[PDB]
RNA sequence: GUUCGCGAAGUAACCCUUCGUGGACAUUUGGUCAAUUUGAAACAAUACAGAGAUGAUCAGCAGUUCCCCUGCAUAAGGAUGAACCGUUUUACAAAGAGAUUUA
């Protein structure tokens, strides 16, 4: 669907037309899906019309809030370790192409060559060793039985060394206040009054 | 013949109902039997007045 | 924009471009000797790339006999200069122009930050490294150059770009363009 | 699309210069370059009176006429312009004259 | 093809989403290619979509490092007010703009403690988040404006276009119903003829 | 009434010889033929192994004011076309029935909207009005350029030459040709006369026939079928002058041939058409010179 | 049979040899809805069918004909079929047990599947009617066919007599040389279609002609319908053939109201 | 040479020239009005001849 | 092809291989749609016309339309969006005079 000039796209040019109402849904299932920066690649699912008009990514993002903190936390460590001893950080160009050349095709291009390393902590394995085989996976503990119920990936269920340890890494990003009396004139009650 | 009478699965994309369009159209009168007028008859007498 | 459009009309940064271009040439070819080039050469220029703020090529290509010796990139009113870091026997220039705002109008910080861009970039298509880059602030009228000089082009391209900052026909109809926007007369 | 526009979109082989010299030749051969008798949208500052049909141009109607530059030239140095105007009744041009030193207009054929 | 078949052919739809007209344009053509809030405002959305979805491609193809990459999102997203101008056509979005603009700083303040004022950053999950509930509100409205507008193109617009009554046309409609009333007042005490 | 709406008008050689068929209806499918309006589209197929689908091209309301099915737009009675049906009930009723038709697309829909019949189609629908008249067909079939110099051209017609055995030829001319008569029919006559039928494969004859000259010629290939073609005509007759002349017999016309002896080609018979009357005016006396 | 069953049908022109499915361009830019050229004017945009058939060399059993397809097909008239024994239409000349197939059928769409409409096109060209039962071709743009040879009024006639028997049975030939167009008549309605879409913006030269390299520079000949023939000694044919297919309807007639009674 | 026609402004303009525009038909009547409908057919043929 | 049987041959000793033969497992896709001129996009351009109420120049709202266009729009634009600006004869009678009939 390239060059649609012949006579036999006619009705595949209304399949097009007929799906850019449903193309707003189709940048929300896109953009929160997207890969965080320890990925190099993810594989997801779509769902797309027989004539190629629209393209869906059928999931949903679910994630471990204690894993999801702490793999943010450490990215956050690794960012500031980065920022700290780079002589010059050169920040890329917007828009990355000119808009004369057109999009380039996937398979030509990109899936050909080895992707790159993705912002990865290093993850001493004295202090971090219940989580630095699974920390950076896609799906962390996916096809573990026992740490979540199945591929599925509802309803996890840690054990207290893993679950200190996601505490440890989390320390730049957790609430870091344990009395509820620091909110004092400062909770949702005394700010609708 | 007994016909057995299905729908077809649209497709999602397409436009359904694709004879239909904003168009005009105007529409006869069907007089099939006139309505009589009944009123009654004429204090028809009028000066100049009005 | 009309008003700026009214003044950069017939192509104008282009032909301004093309000005200063030439205007090297002529003052590189009055002292070739003393700098010992074989030859100067403008490259044939694409007319998107005056105005193309992306990336950018040389401009003018200097091939030498003997092989120089050149500095650490620094600033053109640089004091010192330690010509012991590298031996390279072709330089190049790289003539940019840009509109300066209130905010963005060091063109000292610009002429740095696009030259330790551009040798870094990929895409950014040099002949040969240890070049200089001069930068014109089109709105300022101010200019300042960053890079490498083997020898006494820094006290040459100093005193040339003073005269060619007053001296260019171009830049003439740049100024004059303005003041007719502007309807500035200059009394006594 | 909108009255303002920054950007016209070019071909992605294209350049002003080249272009300039190619749109120069092309200037030459054109109907609407040849013919040079500028239409204007005017109004009549002197009343009218038509000498085919007798109609009246009220006082100061609106025409879309044509402005001609006139081969004279008032005095050493000034322009002078002849305008010509239809008729709303009959099919008939009539023409002005814009004297410099004399302020007011003097007309000739058809009025 | 929205643009073809509405005969629009001197309107170039760059690949980076910019709509530029490609020569001069008569009168008659500007009244015909004014397109509306609907078309643009998802020519935005695919321009703010094409915009981080080409950084992920510089990051495949080499030439940006996974810090890079990071930063880069994290640049796209809290300057979407002057990378697309989606904020013409939908001005709701300010508060988008807004919000992004806010993050960033509770972010840097925190990222750059002990560090210097540098670009690389890339802590872009809070700004993605703005962006991902601006496109829950969205769906709704640009499925009933994209769909009035493709329906309008198979169908045509409706004859039966009823104006209401409004500030404009109150002092016309008020004498339209007042001939009316005087005139059937005189005519029921008009004996005949 | 959009939710209430009559079933589909189609006829039964239409469905076919199955009993079950599966339709789909589409509510608001393609726009009418006719009306250029929308209804709902039913199509079918005949069997579930066929390769062709029958669609309803006309609206039910088309289909009601003509009385005529969907599918094939035949009549639902007697299954003829319309243009057949209200020229048979001319000649009943001895007036001209017709449905006329709108070419504009504002009166093809207000046309349509009225709920009366068209043409034949007051006729048709009642039965006891349909059958009365067929028996009012049975009554029926119980009765059951004189400036022209044409003379460089009938040097090249035969004329004067006989229809014997003898001479061997390919060409021959065909003179005497109503301008009914098509030129199918020629062709066909001569070959259930030879048995060389499916001729338009190996094409062993070639005919030419004006229809304004009246006069015509037929070439064939291979010279050994054109004893063949004398000889298996047997009627003949004879100018009282001489000159034996062979007669095709297409039913109740008579077509005379002369073997030409040489290829005639087109033009032969006329190069204009007021040329061509002339030869047809130029034989009439030849062929009452022949009779009588 | 011989000419016909015994072979199978050829495919007439390569996949690759097919043409480009974008128009010459007569524009300023393509447009990709319409498939046409917008800006700029219109120029022409008529030119010679770079194919022809050649009607006893491609005929033959194709895909279609074990399938019992009603259906002719399209570009084998055109000489552009590129699917040769694989297609799923029929690539022959109609013969009666074919329009025998299709008599239920020719009424509402003709040989080739295309549905006819109400009235005609306003230039009598197309598909065609199901008001009228048409018959009969007008054969215009002979100038342009021929590249503009002088021929002459009856060489002309002959070239249409020649190329139009090899596309079925013939009523009648009439070529009429001060309006420089013919009009032929077929004996089936099926055969009129199929020979109209064969001899649209085609040549009447043969290659016996010097002209044969410069077929494709000229115009090509248009095949429309034709209108109804205005001399009253055709117009007492008319109505004496549609007595007599009043009389071949009524006796089939009254043997339905015998099975009726 | 044919008068040539006036040309469409939209898409449904009428030929009034064309057929009887929006033919209402009278109401069918009584009387029987079968020698008055033969008889101006044959006048308003002959007022075309 | 798989699986359960039954039979025959060979290796066997009841198992393996071969081919005969009953079962079971699996069961009717797609098309409203064919690939350039002949079944229907439009715009630009050339030429001509030239722009509501008035004396002249301007703001506009509506209305009736078997015109619509842009717009998501029931908002608003489209020249006050356009078209209007022409054509124009009988429910027809009463009274009071001079020529022409008539028979
Ligand atoms: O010039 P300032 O007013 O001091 O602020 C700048 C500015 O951000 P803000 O103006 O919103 O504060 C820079 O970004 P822009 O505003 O030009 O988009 C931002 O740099 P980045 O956006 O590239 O991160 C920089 O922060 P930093 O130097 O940490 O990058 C920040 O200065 P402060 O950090 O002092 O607020
Ligand atoms: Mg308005
Ligand atoms: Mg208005
Ligand atoms: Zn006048
Ligand atoms: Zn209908
Ligand atoms: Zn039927
Ligand atoms: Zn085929």
């Amino acid at each position: 669907h390239s060059d649609m000039a012949s006579k036999m796209y006619n009705t595949d040019k209304k399949a097009f037309l007929g799906a850019l109402k449903y193309l707003p849904h189709a940048i929300l299932k896109l953009l929160e899906n997207m890969p965080h920066p320890w990925e190099q690649a993810k594989e997801v699912k779509v769902l797309y019309h027989t004539s190629g008009a629209i393209t869906f990514v059928n999931e949903t993002p679910r994630v471990i809030e204690p894993v999801y903190t702490a793999q943010w936390s450490a990215t956050w460590i690794a960012m500031r370790r980065e920022k700290r001893d780079r002589t010059h950080f050169k920040r890329m160009r917007f828009p990355p192409f000119d808009d004369d050349e057109p999009p380039l095709s996937y398979e030509q291009h990109i899936e050909n060559i080895e992707p790159l390393d993705p912002i990865n902590l290093p993850l001493d394995s004295q202090d971090d060793e219940y989580v630095k085989d699974w920390l950076y996976d896609s799906r962390p503990l996916e096809e573990d039985s026992k740490k979540v119920n199945g591929t599925s990936y509802k309803k996890w269920s840690f054990d207290l060394p893993e679950m200190s340890n996601l505490y440890r890494l989390s320390t730049p990003l957790r609430d870091e206040v344990t009395d509820k009396n620091y909110y004092y004139l400062f909770d949702k009650k005394s700010f609708f009054n | 013949h007994h016909i057995e009478v299905v729908s077809k699965q649209m497709d999602p994309l397409l436009p359904r109902f694709v004879g239909k369009k904003a168009r005009k159209v105007v529409a006869p009168t069907e007089n099939d039997e006139v309505v009589p007028v009944l009123h009654m008859d004429g204090g028809e007498a009028d000066p100049n007045e009005w | 924009k009309i008003s700026l459009i009214q003044i950069f009309r017939a192509h104008l940064w282009q032909k301004i471009h093309e000005s200063i271009v030439f205007d090297i040439c002529q003052i590189l070819d009055g002292e070739l000797d003393v700098l010992q080039i074989e030859s100067v050469t403008k490259e044939t220029v694409h007319p998107r790339k005056s105005y193309k703020m992306n990336s950018s090529a040389a401009d003018i290509t200097m091939e030498s006999v003997h092989e120089w010796e050149v500095s650490k990139p620094s600033l053109l009113h640089e004091t010192n200069d330690s010509f012991k870091g590298l031996i390279t026997n072709k330089m190049w220039f790289d003539v940019q122009l840009r509109y300066g705002d209130y905010d963005s109008h060091d063109i000292s910080r610009y002429v740095r930050a696009k030259f330790l861009d551009y040798t870094t970039d990929n895409v950014s298509m040099y002949p040969s490294p240890t070049g200089v880059m001069i930068g014109i602030d089109l709105a300022y009228n101010m200019y300042d150059a960053y890079g490498n000089w083997f020898n006494g082009l820094k006290p040459l391209i100093q005193n040339s770009m003073r005269t060619i900052m007053k001296a260019n026909p171009a830049l003439y109809v740049l100024r004059e363009r303005i003041r007719k926007g502007l309807q500035i007369y200059q009394s006594s | 699309s909108e009255r303002k526009a920054i950007n016209k979109y070019y071909p992605p082989d294209y350049n002003p210069l080249e272009a300039e010299k190619l749109s120069r030749k092309m200037a030459k051969k054109l109907k609407t370059m040849n013919k040079s008798h500028a239409s204007i949208r005017l109004m009549t500052p002197f009343s009218m009176r038509c000498l085919e049909c007798n109609e009246y141009i009220p006082k100061s109607r609106k025409f879309n006429g044509k402005k001609e530059l006139l081969k004279e030239k008032y005095l050493d140095s000034i322009k002078i312009y002849r305008l010509t105007i239809s008729c709303p009744r009959c099919a008939n041009s009539i023409a002005f004259r814009t004297d410099p030193g004399n302020s007011d207009y003097v007309m000739e054929v058809g009025g | 093809l929205l643009i073809h078949r509405k005969g629009l052919t001197y309107l170039h739809l760059d690949y980076n989403f910019n709509l530029k007209p490609t020569k001069t344009l008569t009168t008659k053509e500007r009244k015909k290619s004014r397109l509306g809030n609907s078309f643009h405002l998802m020519r935005e959305l695919l321009k703010m979509m094409k915009l981080i979805v080409d950084t992920h491609v510089q990051f495949r193809l080499g030439n940006v490092d996974a810090f890079q990459l990071a930063d880069g999102i994290h640049y796209i997203l809290n300057h979407i007010g002057q990378l697309t101008g989606i904020y013409r056509y939908k001005y709701k979005v300010m508060h988008q703009i807004r919000a992004c603009k806010d993050l960033k700083h509770i972010i840097y303040y925190k990222f750059n403690k002990n560090l210097g004022k540098g670009p690389g950053c890339g802590f872009w999950q809070p700004a993605w988040r703005v962006w991902l509930n601006f496109l829950r509100g969205t769906i709704p409205l640009l499925e009933r404006y994209i769909g009035n507008l493709i329906t309008r193109q198979f169908e045509g617009r409706s004859n039966e276009i009823v104006k209401t009554t409004t500030k404009q046309r109150l002092d016309a409609y008020y004498d339209l119903e007042l001939r009316n009333s005087v005139m059937d007042d005189i005519l029921e005490m008009m004996p005949e003829s | 009434d959009e939710i209430n709406e009559p079933p589909p008008n189609i006829c039964e050689q239409c469905l076919g010889d199955e009993a079950n068929i599966r339709m789909t209806k589409i509510p608001q499918g393609s726009e009418c033929k006719i009306c250029t309006l929308p209804f709902t589209l039913y199509h079918f197929k005949t069997s579930k192994r066929s390769n062709n689908i029958i669609k309803t091209l006309i609206c039910v309301r088309c289909a009601t004011q003509r009385n005529i099915c969907q599918c094939c737009m035949l009549d639902s009675r007697w299954h003829i076309p319309i243009q057949l049906r209200d020229h048979l009930i001319s000649l009943v009723n001895e007036e001209n029935v017709m449905t006329e038709e709108a070419k504009n697309d504002m009166m093809k829909r207000f046309l349509s909207l009225k709920n009366v019949k068209l043409g034949g189609a007051q006729i048709t629908s009642d039965p006891s009005e349909a059958d009365n008249i067929v028996d009012k067909l049975k009554n029926i079939l119980l009765r059951a350029y004189a400036s022209v110099d044409i003379s460089h051209i009938l040097k090249k017609l035969p004329l004067n030459e006989s229809f014997l055995k003898n001479p061997s030829t390919k060409s021959f001319f065909l003179y005497n040709i109503d301008a009914s008569i098509p030129e199918w029919k020629i062709t066909d006559t001569v070959s259930q006369l030879l048995g060389i039928k499916k001729w338009k494969d190996g094409n062993s004859l070639s005919l030419i026939v004006n229809h304004k000259a009246k006069c015509g010629g037929l070439r064939f290939q291979s010279s050994e079928l054109g004893e063949r073609f004398v000889s298996k005509i047997s009627e003949t007759l004879v100018t009282p002058k001489g000159l034996k002349r062979g007669v095709l017999l297409i039913d109740r016309f008579r077509i005379f041939i002369i073997p030409w002896s040489s290829g005639f080609s087109a033009a032969s018979f006329g190069t204009n058409t007021a040329e061509n009357i002339k030869l047809s005016l130029s034989l009439n006396k030849l062929i009452q010179l022949e009779l009588g | 049979m011989t000419s016909w069953r015994d072979k199978s049908a050829k495919v007439q022109v390569k996949e690759s040899e097919l043409p480009s499915s974008i128009p010459a361009q007569t524009g300023l830019t393509f447009n990709i809805w319409y498939n046409k050229w917008s800006q700029g004017f219109a120029g022409n945009t008529r030119f010679v069918s770079p194919f022809a058939l050649q009607p006893q060399l491609h005929s033959g059993k194709t895909r279609g004909d074990n399938d019992g397809q009603l259906f002719f097909c399209l570009f084998f008239a055109k000489g552009m079929c590129c699917l040769g024994p694989k297609c799923e239409y029929l690539h022959h000349i109609p013969d009666e047990e074919d329009i025998g197939k299709l008599a239920l059928r020719t009424e509402v769409l003709d040989c080739f599947g295309r549905e006819k409409f109400a009235d005609y096109r306003e230039d009598m060209g197309g598909i065609g009617s199901f008001r009228k039962k048409n018959k009969t071709l007008y054969v215009g743009g002979i100038d342009g066919a021929l590249n503009s040879k002088h021929l002459k009024p009856a060489q002309i006639e002959s070239r249409i007599r020649f190329v139009f028997s090899r596309l079925g049975d013939i009523d009648r030939i009439r070529y009429v040389e001060s309006k420089n167009c013919g009009f032929v008549k077929f004996k089936y309605q099926a055969n009129a279609e199929f020979a109209k879409e064969a001899m649209s913006n085609q040549t009447l030269l043969l290659p016996s002609d010097k002209e044969w390299d410069d077929r494709r520079e000229g115009t090509g000949l248009l095949v429309k319908w034709a209108n109804e023939d205005p001399d009253p000694a055709a117009q007492k044919r008319l109505q004496e053939e549609l007595k007599l297919e009043s009389l071949n309807m009524m006796v089939h007639l009254i043997n339905n109201n015998t099975n009726s009674a | 040479v044919a008068i040539k026609k006036p040309k469409k402004k939209y898409g449904t303009d009428i030929d009034y020239n064309e057929d009887i525009v929006y033919e209402q038909a009278p109401m069918p009547g009584i009387y029987d009005t079968s020698t008055e409908d033969r008889q101006i057919k044959k006048k308003f043929e002959q007022f075309e001849r």
